[PDB]
């Protein structure tokens, strides 16, 4: 067992049921162009044609032979489009059950499989974008192999899903997709995960591995830190349990499996739970009239690495499991810094709100203050548990040197691995955003 | 034992030849970015130094001193000469020999010596030494001595710039001044050890 | 290129060179040490009372008024040689020409002390007006240098000059102004048994007081230095035996 | 309200206005009094509660005790001594002859040796803020001036800076020469480096050695240190080094001063240095809050111990500071104000947990030494602090660099 | 006039000191009182022009194996007759100047002029880039020296023009003028207000 | 005056001393052996020479001409070569050219390396074939009011290898000509009395040698044209020289004779099935009409072409009936121009403006998909970063667009 001990498990409201319900209707799902790390799509649909489930909408000219398919049969009804013709979403009408079948096999058979004809399958299927490379966070290319395949059975993310309720339902096709990638791998697979027990695969290399302490134990960051530490030729992959049990389904039936099981949480949220929904759903019809009234922001994903949903952006994210809505904060306080905060979440102790241990926040969308210098209190080293230096890797984040941000890390993180950072910072920094622009540099400086 | 030890803590911290008497302050105050090559060229300054400090001592006091061979004689209106020439001469050597026989040495610390053939850092110290009049081992400590606290000052500098990274200076600050500054600055840090008499 | 080419030019170089600079630093040997000279004797003719400006009269007015004369400080009398030449900042560091001081004899903190001193007598005719001793002590943060001038009796000053220190140009940097100097005229160097009865005063001297001069403000640190040079230079040690000799009679 | 009339002067001061110049002073007085009310626009769509202006002021509120006893003892010292130096009818000549004394005796207190804990406190505020109104007002002009032409915002920090410049200067410190120092500290130590955040050296104490280095008759001696004119009398750190402790004593009050006094504070010396017992107090809380450095803290500790303990093993019989144990030295000087307050700065200090042990061991150190075997300045603080900021990034060298190399090898 | 230039542009366009970083020992020594930056910079052009004139009319023969040695030859025939002409006449200065008298050899100014010019150019043109050179080092060394002096010690080429306390008068002079880091903080400040008037010196973000 | 005897001699002696030490300790200290440089694999051919000198030095006179452009010196950033075995270390001038993951392979600038140890090339993929040639001058027609045409005929019956896009090396000697002995048509001259222009001339000392690209297409044997752009001073300083090599081909006229050396080249067109869309102006119809008549007469390839031209006025235009005639015979092919001065005498019903507002509002604006498609362009220098930025604000990526800027 591993066990961090620096962290912080948030305590916001809502926590929701973990019991699975049935969803709103959807009559719209989308794909979300920005999302896909360092991706310049080639369109394959326009305006009005009509698509089956499974058929490829665009391709990446940077990443040759990786198609995005369609998860639900209907008709493309808008292509968004921003700054500089940017793609921002193919939005997709569901009408009909029209779709593109892949061979199928048996359970045993899984196994033994041929790795080109794994890769060619999940490529054709479009399921090939579960995957995600470590450094740089991008889909592998399709001719490429890894050492390591992560998966995450676990969730430390505020108000998230709990993996044991939706795999004990699908433990077959988890079992398969396991199986699966047995094979796909050169090597061992890491089953990441809590203490509790979960469907045990029975190939030689795939192994569990039990993580314990609070966030960011559950990120896949961490796993790799600890057990396969990454560098720029040492790559390895990650994907989750929801993506293993459809690669299960897909490589037992020859469909592909389009079904996500999604916490619905936070403070505005009446009956917080788990609900089942589409992969892309509409996140403006699955929150209808499920949310008090005022002003509200909609996020795709957690509250501490989330997509705000608003307008061509306002779908569920590849990658993300929950939805989560909080209130906004934009209320103008006399004095409101020099308050006795018995309502004020902190790390540092200098409110009353920590001596009223087991206390639970309405925290809205507020910026506790305005743009500072960094002044280090000690408060990055309080919650990032990896064996890094936090103080001078932000800095030199901060600074732009690219070159002493790999030397000091850079390339084992992701933006969600700064989520903490970013929260505590008291000159309310965004360390995603520098990340991501000093693994650009990085990454096009060949 | 205790008279060479207190030679050595004064020539490291009590005269600093960097921030207390102001030598080979334009490499000093151009080659203070890395910390890496900060340390490399002080690593050039103590052996220039502590070779070249000690074989002036020999040659001034076998030849320049007054009365060294005749009675009646003192060539001391040659020292400048004969310092900076054999201080050269010596340099040079050592660079060819680092060169040709030991190939990492001179990546390592031989790429350095032209910055140092001339300098006015071991210049100062020979001239400080032949005021003082030191003795053979005296003239090695002190040598010695003063090429680590050379190396110290520049690297602390190159710390310091180095920490800098997330500054904003001025425009017309950026570089030059900012770096005069910065040394002032240290400058006022190493008067701490003034009143002592080591 | 050619080895042949190459030692010739710097052969002739090396000659066109050395004629010059070999030339020049002979030639002006003496000029340099009539310069480094001029310099004491002003110091010695302003602590002696004496006016004098330009090289002209400082060298007519020291040559015909002041005599160097060189005193062996263990027995305190006379001794013949080269005075005016005599160096004993440089015979005190000599072997043999020296003495160590024992931590408890060393009360200025000099460590080290010739066998025979310069002094010098001002005289009118021919008869001795007065004679300059000179003294060094250590002070805070150097070695300091004065000339005390003393008349007959060997105990009243006639004057102070400090010509060498490195102390703190306002606190204890003092020891030069001239309204402190002005202080030790007509002070007495001992008392009714003839032992060093000089105080270095902290906090004002009383008016009338014929053994105590103000001392620095802000400055103990020199002024202690001051105390100590005075308390070493007039006793067993120092100029002690001389000054009784001169006490007696027969500068 | 309130709110009313600052929302509706806001159009003044946007570009084109009438004051559109003085922006960077509306923008300050508008957050001061009210929250920004902004909101998160990118990600981690929670922020936490801290900024800088809840650091600034619990760093300031933490002074409070050690400002006021240091005004009280201020008061009470130069009661004492003037009572001590003259009576009758030189008394009332010398109350009238010094506005901090008829402005002491006019506002209701009394200037007589029977005087209580409130006219004492008075004549200590007559000294003290003079100096900070004259600190914080010419250290403003230079940070509001700095914002102006760079197009910055002002920022809390130098309300930290001065309160720290006017409680480390002698009661007696002429105004002309503390606005120097403010201008010294603020200009050349912190702005030319781009702000808060973005210098390398303490910018209280950069402006406490101009002071020391450039007029040092008037922050050194026996004359500065007790608010009584024409009195004259040494401190502890001075008197241990004349005669040691057998020479510890008040020539004001003929007492010997003790162990408890010198810990409670009924000493002479810098405004507000003497109570260790409420910078502790102050101390504890800032710790307790996560805004000081226990490990810092801890490091000068260590250091100031081990040195002084060795000094007392070796002894010497000629120096009396090496017979001073550490209980002594933790007491006396501005040992306490700087471990707790001016070693934690942030900015100065170094930014990993295994640098921060070496730093506060360098500072302990090097107080210890310029203590003992400096002849010349009574104390070190200031001058080891200083140097330390020095050494501050190498000891960050050394740990990343050990890193790096622990990184390379696949285990971090 | 082709000369003008060749005198002038060292002096703010290309400025020893402040551009081209050679020099600054001298600089941060020799500036506390103004009678020695005087005779420094004096000796400065003296010698700098005098040992480009030398080295350009042997520009040809030099041979590459021992050019170091023929050029520091040169310059130390000259300073050294520059030392022994300062004691016999000057003789207080050299004290208060004694080792920055010898350093001039290894300034970095007379052997940058000697490399990147005087090889290259006729004799009469290194003469004047020398002269050029020596006015623009001692710009920089009296424009500190004022200051310092000024400021330190209330006085201007040792008469006085602000009365000391000490002395009757009404000022009390600045310690720190005369002491290490103000001929730091002076050339700072300096090179701030040049390239604020001059704004093509600025140096890259980076 | 004894002191000055022995002054003279020991000083003397000392500086003699200390040369001959030197120079004893330099002899046995550097080689003064020899070193050997190794190219691709091959035993044969194989360059020793002295430790003197850099890498272009030594590679100049084997025969093996890598390109040289800009005169050396580091700055245009073609004379590049892959060394396998250790050579010299990174320069950080070499650095503005070779980003950090090129550097790995071996990318160096063979001017700043220095052959003092023995080193091992892969030089890139057989360039061995390359000549320096001398042609006959066919023709020096005056094709624009500042462009002339340059064609050569290679001798003998030989053809440079070339492809299209690709560019050739002139050297010149040392000459001296006058703008008055130019042959400027009438048709052409009434903008150069305006300013005069025939008052310049120009001389050089020592030879110089530039690049020029070709407009001929592969397939058309026998023959090189070319379009040389007269470089006149600026005119906010016109006391400035004339352009050296741009004014000595102009100098020339039939008969005459000149050198040119091998086929070089990296602007070279993608096998793919998109759409091309070829940008041009001034003298940047060079490569334009050779990249134009490559795809469609050699290749034959079906693709949509399309090229857009900017000139100032309808005198300036030329190739005209060349383009005319081949969007005629091909129906993939299509040709817009676009004027900025248009004059009445011009007789002007046509697109007017700059050439990245007229791309941009006719065809660019309405296409369904422009990032689709592969932009070549070559044109004065803020044509292209006017026509970039265009391109950059629809979406198209820099891996579609080749840009060949004229020597910077
Ligand atoms: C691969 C390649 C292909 C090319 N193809 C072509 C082509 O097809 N057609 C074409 O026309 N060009 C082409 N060029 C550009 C051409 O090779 C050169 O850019 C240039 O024309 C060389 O001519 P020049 O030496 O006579 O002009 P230069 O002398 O190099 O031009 C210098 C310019 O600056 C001015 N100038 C000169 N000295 C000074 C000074 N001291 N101070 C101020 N101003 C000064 C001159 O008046 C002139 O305008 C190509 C370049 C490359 C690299
Ligand atoms: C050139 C134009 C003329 C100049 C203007 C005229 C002179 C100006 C002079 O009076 C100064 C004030 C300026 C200081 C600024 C800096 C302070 O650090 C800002 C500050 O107090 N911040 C705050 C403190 C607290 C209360 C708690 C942390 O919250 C804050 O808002
Ligand atoms: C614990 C803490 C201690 C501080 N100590 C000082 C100090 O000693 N001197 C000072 O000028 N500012 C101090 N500051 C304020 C701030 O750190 C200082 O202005 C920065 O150095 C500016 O970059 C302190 C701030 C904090 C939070
Ligand atoms: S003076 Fe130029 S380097 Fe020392
Ligand atoms: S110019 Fe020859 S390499 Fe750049
Ligand atoms: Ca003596």
């Amino acid at each position: 067992m591993i066990t961090i001990k620096k962290g912080l498990d948030l305590p916001i409201a809502g926590t929701p049921s973990q019991v699975i319900s049935d969803g709103k209707a959807i009559k719209k799902v989308a794909l979300l162009g920005e999302e896909y790390v360092g991706m310049r799509p080639t369109m394959h649909v326009r305006v009005g044609d009509e698509v089956k489930k499974a058929q490829i909408l665009f391709e990446d000219k940077k990443n040759p032979g990786v198609k995005f398919t369609s998860p639900v049969s209907g008709k493309v009804v808008e292509i968004n489009r921003g700054a500089k013709r940017v793609l921002q979403s193919v939005v997709i009408e569901v009408a009909g059950d029209d779709q593109v079948t892949f061979d199928k096999f048996e359970a045993n058979q899984l196994a033994s499989l041929n790795r080109d004809a794994i890769k060619t399958q999940l490529v054709e299927s479009g399921l090939w974008t579960a995957f995600r490379t470590r450094p740089f966070s991008k889909v592998p290319a399709i001719d490429s192999t890894s050492e390591a395949i992560f998966v995450t059975a676990m969730d430390t993310n505020p108000l998230a899903a709990e993996p044991t309720v939706v795999i004990n339902e699908q433990s077959e096709a988890f079992v398969a997709g396991l199986d699966v990638l047995s094979a796909l791998t050169t090597g061992k697979v890491y089953v990441c995960k809590k203490g509790t027990s979960l469907p045990r695969s029975q190939q030689p290399n795939v192994e569990e591995h039990v993580f314990d302490g609070p966030h960011p134990a559950g990120l896949a960051g961490t796993h790799m830190h600890f057990l396969y530490p990454v560098s720029a030729d040492h790559v390895a992959w990650s994907i989750n349990y929801q993506d293993v049990i459809a690669v299960g389904q897909l490589f037992l039936t020859g469909e592909l499996y389009t079904q996500r099981v999604v916490s619905l949480a936070g403070p505005v949220v009446n009956k917080p739970r788990l609900v089942r929904t589409v992969m892309g759903a509409s996140l403006e019809q699955l929150v209808d009239s499920e949310i008090m009234p005022g002003e509200v922001r909609i996020i795709s994903g957690s509250v501490l690495s989330g997509t705000k949903a608003t307008g061509p952006h306002a779908y569920l994210g590849r990658y993300h499991l929950q939805v989560s809505v909080l209130r906004e904060g934009r209320d103008k306080e006399l004095f409101g810094w020099a308050m006795p905060g018995k309502n004020k979440f902190s790390v540092t102790r200098s409110f009353l709100g920590h001596l009223f241990k087991g206390q639970v926040y309405n925290m809205t969308t507020t910026t506790n203050g305005s743009d500072r210098s960094m002044v280090p209190i000690g408060n990055y080293e309080k919650v990032m548990p990896l064996d890094m230096e936090p103080t001078l890797l932000l800095r030199d984040l901060c600074a732009g040197d690219s070159d002493s941000a790999v030397r000091l890390g850079a390339l084992e993180l992701d933006e969600e691995d700064l989520a903490l950072c970013t929260f505590v910072c008291p000159g309310k920094y965004e360390y995603g955003q520098l990340l991501r622009e000093c693994l650009d540099k990085i990454e096009k400086e060949g | 034992m205790e008279h060479y030890i207190s030679l050595l803590v004064k020539s490291i911290f009590i005269e600093n030849m960097a921030l207390s008497f102001f030598l080979g302050m334009c490499t000093f105050l151009a080659v203070s970015k890395k910390v890496k090559t900060s340390f490399g060229l002080g690593i050039a300054v103590i052996v220039v130094l502590t070779i070249s400090v000690p074989v002036n001592n020999l040659v001034y006091n076998l030849v320049l001193k007054p009365d060294a061979l005749v009675e009646g004689v003192d060539l001391s209106f040659l020292n400048f000469i004969t310092f900076i020439g054999v201080i050269a001469a010596l340099v040079q050597i050592l660079e060819m020999i680092l060169d040709r026989f030991f190939p990492p040495l001179y990546n390592a610390l031989g790429i350095f010596l032209p910055l140092i053939t001339v300098n006015c850092a071991i210049f100062g110290g020979v001239s400080f030494m032949v005021q003082r009049d030191y003795s053979f081992a005296e003239s090695v400590v002190y040598g010695f001595g003063s090429g680590v606290g050379w190396m110290l000052a520049i690297v602390a500098l190159a710390g310091i710039r180095e920490k800098m990274k997330y500054s904003d200076v001025p425009p017309g600050l950026r570089g030059l001044g900012i770096t005069f500054i910065t040394a002032g600055l240290m400058a006022l840090g190493f008067m701490s050890f003034s009143g002592v008499q080591l | 290129d050619s080895i042949k080419k190459t030692l010739f030019v710097v052969i002739a170089l090396s000659l066109v060179c050395s004629i010059i600079v070999s030339a020049a630093a002979v030639g002006l040997r003496d000029k340099q040490k009539e310069n480094a000279a001029l310099d004491k004797q002003s110091k010695i003719l302003q602590v002696a009372g004496i006016e004098a400006k330009g090289s002209k009269q400082i060298v007519e007015l020291f040559n015909k008024s002041i005599e160097p004369r060189l005193v062996d400080f263990n027995t305190g009398d006379f001794v013949e040689g080269d005075a005016a030449n005599y160096d004993q900042r440089k015979a005190a560091k000599e072997a043999s020409e020296s003495i160590k001081l024992t931590a408890e004899q060393d009360k200025a903190k000099i460590q080290r002390r010739a066998n025979v001193g310069v002094v010098y007598l001002v005289k009118d005719g021919d008869k001795t007006s007065k004679v300059i001793l000179p003294v060094h002590g250590n002070g805070l943060w150097s070695m300091m240098y004065a000339f005390v001038a003393v008349e007959t009796d060997g105990n009243t000053v006639s004057g102070l000059t400090y010509y060498e220190q490195g102390e703190t140009p306002g606190l204890g940097g003092e020891v030069e102004n001239p309204a402190w100097r002005a202080q030790w005229v007509g002070k007495k160097l001992f008392d009714e048994n003839h032992k060093p009865a000089i105080k270095i005063v902290k906090g004002g001297a009383p008016q009338g007081s014929e053994h105590g001069v103000d001392g620095l403000s802000g400055a103990t640190l020199t002024s202690n230095g001051v105390q100590n040079t005075f308390d070493f230079w007039l006793g067993d040690m120092g100029f002690g035996p001389f000054l009784t000799k001169v006490r007696d009679g027969g500068l | 309200g309130l709110k009313k009339f600052l929302e509706d002067i806001e159009h003044h001061f946007e570009p084109g206005g009438k004051h559109e110049k003085w922006f960077a002073l509306y923008e300050a007085a508008a957050t001061l009094f009210y929250t920004p009310g902004l909101v998160t626009k990118r990600s981690s769509h929670v922020r936490d509660s801290v900024d800088l202006k809840r650091i600034m002021i619990m760093v300031w509120l933490a002074v409070f005790p050690a400002m006021f006893w240091g005004m009280y003892n201020a008061g009470g010292q130069a009661i004492a001594a003037l009572n001590h130096l003259y009576s009758g009818d030189q008394l009332a000549a010398i109350v009238a002859g010094n506005w901090h004394y008829w402005l002491t005796e006019m506002l209701g207190g009394t200037m007589s040796s029977d005087a209580g804990w409130g006219s004492k406190m008075l004549l200590g505020a007559t000294y003290f803020l003079p100096i900070y109104a004259t600190v914080f007002i010419v250290g403003g002009f230079w940070e509001v001036l700095f914002c102006m032409v760079r197009k910055h915002e002002v920022n809390e920090g130098f309300f930290v800076t001065s309160i720290l410049f006017a409680l480390i200067v002698p009661p007696t410190l002429p105004l002309w020469q503390a606005a120097l120092g403010i201008t010294f500290g603020v200009v050349v130590a912190k702005e030319v480096f781009g702000g808060t955040g973005r210098n390398f050296l303490n910018p209280a104490l950069a402006g406490r050695a101009f002071l020391f280095f450039a007029y040092p008759a008037q922050i050194s001696g026996d004359l500065v240190w007790t608010a009584a004119d024409g009195y004259s009398g040494a401190t502890a750190l001075s008197q241990w080094a004349q005669g040691g402790a057998g020479a510890l004593i008040n020539n004001a009050t003929g007492q010997t001063i003790t162990w408890m006094d010198a810990f409670i504070g009924n000493i002479p010396g810098s405004i507000g240095e003497v109570s260790t017992l409420a910078l502790m107090i102050g101390a504890a809380f800032i710790v307790y809050m996560g805004i000081a450095s226990w490990r810092i803290i801890g490091g000068v500790m260590i250091g100031m111990i081990l040195l002084s303990t060795l000094f007392n093993v070796i002894g010497s019989d000629t120096n009396a500071m090496f017979n001073m144990p550490w209980h002594w030295h933790l007491v006396l000087g501005g040992f306490a104000f700087g471990m707790f307050f001016m070693a934690t700065d942030p900015v100065s200090a170094s930014f990993t947990n295994s640098g921060k042990w070496a730093y506060g061991i360098l500072i302990g150190v090097m107080c210890v030494l310029i203590r003992v075997v400096n002849p010349a300045y009574p104390e070190g603080m200031m001058l080891a602090i200083l140097f330390a900021n020095l050494f501050a990034p190498l000891f960050d060298h050394v740990v990343v660099e050990r890193n790096i190399k622990r990184r390379l090898a696949r285990y971090g | 006039k082709e000369l003008k230039k060749s005198v002038l542009a060292p002096v703010l366009d290309n400025n020893p000191i402040a551009l081209q970083v050679l020099g600054v020992c001298s600089a941060l020594a020799v500036t506390t009182k103004l009678e020695t930056a005087f005779v420094m910079t004096l000796a400065v052009m003296f010698v700098t022009a005098l040992s480009n004139f030398f080295v350009s009319l042997i520009r040809n023969h030099i041979p590459n194996s021992v050019r170091i040695i023929v050029q520091m030859a040169i310059i130390a025939s000259l300073v050294i007759v520059v030392d022994q002409i300062l004691k016999a006449y000057l003789y207080d200065i050299s004290k208060q100047l004694s080792v920055f008298v010898g350093l001039i050899i290894t300034n970095c100014i007379v052997m940058g002029r000697a490399e990147a010019f005087a090889m290259k150019s006729e004799p009469i043109p290194s003469f004047i880039d020398g002269i050029g050179n020596g006015l623009g080092y001692g710009f920089v060394l009296m424009t500190v020296g004022f200051f310092r002096e000024l400021l330190g010690s209330g006085k201007l080429f040792g008469l006085e023009v602000l009365p000391l306390i000490s002395n009757g008068g009404w000022y009390q002079p600045n310690g720190l003028m005369l002491l290490a880091p103000s001929a730091f903080f002076l050339i700072g400040f300096m090179i701030w207000a040049i390239r604020t008037f001059k704004p093509e010196q600025v140096e890259a973000k980076e | 005056m004894s002191t000055i005897i022995f002054g003279v001699v020991m000083f003397t002696l000392i500086i003699l001393a200390l040369v001959l030490v030197i120079l004893f300790a330099k002899s046995k200290l550097v080689p003064t052996g020899d070193i050997t440089i190794s190219i691709n694999g091959d035993p044969e051919k194989a360059i020793v020479t002295q430790p003197g000198g850099k890498l272009l030095t030594a590679l100049a006179g084997a025969g093996v001409f890598v390109s040289s452009a800009c005169g050396g010196g580091g700055s245009c950033g073609q004379c590049r070569v892959k060394i396998k075995s250790g050579g010299g270390d990174i320069l950080p001038t070499e650095l503005d050219h070779i980003s950090k993951g090129e550097a790995r392979e071996g990318e160096r600038l063979a001017c700043q390396v220095a052959v003092k140890a023995d080193m091992d090339l892969e030089l890139p993929e057989e360039i061995f074939g390359v000549k320096k040639w001398e042609c006959t001058v066919i023709s020096n027609d005056n094709k624009a009011t500042f462009i002339k045409e340059l064609k050569l005929a290679i001798p003998d019956g030989e053809s440079v290898p070339f492809r299209a896009g690709g560019y050739i090396q002139i050297e010149a000697p040392a000459h001296h000509v006058k703008y008055a002995d130019f042959d400027v048509p009438e048709k052409y001259r009434g903008d150069w009395d305006k300013f005069n222009l025939f008052r310049y001339e120009s001389k050089v000392d020592e030879p110089i040698i530039r690049a020029y690209s070709m407009a001929n297409y592969p397939e058309e044997f026998g023959i090189i044209m070319l379009n040389v752009r007269i470089a006149t001073p600026p005119p906010n300083n016109p006391n400035v020289p004339p352009g050296q090599m741009s004014s000595y081909i102009w100098s020339l006229k039939a008969g005459d004779k000149c050198t040119i050396s091998g086929p070089f080249g990296e602007f070279f067109a993608k096998d793919t099935d998109a759409e091309m869309v070829f940008i041009g102006g001034g003298a940047g119809m060079a490569p334009m009409r050779s990249h134009i008549f490559d795809q469609l007469k050699r290749l034959k390839s079906k693709r949509k072409m399309s090229y857009w031209y900017g000139a100032r006025s309808k005198r300036e235009m030329f190739y005209v009936e060349d383009f005319d005639g081949l969007a005629a015979e091909n129906d993939n092919f299509v040709w817009h121009c676009a004027l900025s001065d248009p004059q009445p005498e011009d007789n002007w019903t046509g697109y007017t403006g700059f050439i990245h507002n007229v791309l941009y509002e006719n065809y660019l604006k309405d296409h369904e998909a422009p990032e689709d498609c592969e932009y070549y362009m070559c044109g004065p220098p803020m044509m292209n970063a006017a026509v970039i930025n265009m391109l950059k604000n629809l979406g198209v990526e820099e891996e579609n667009i080749l840009l060949d800027d004229f020597g910077g």
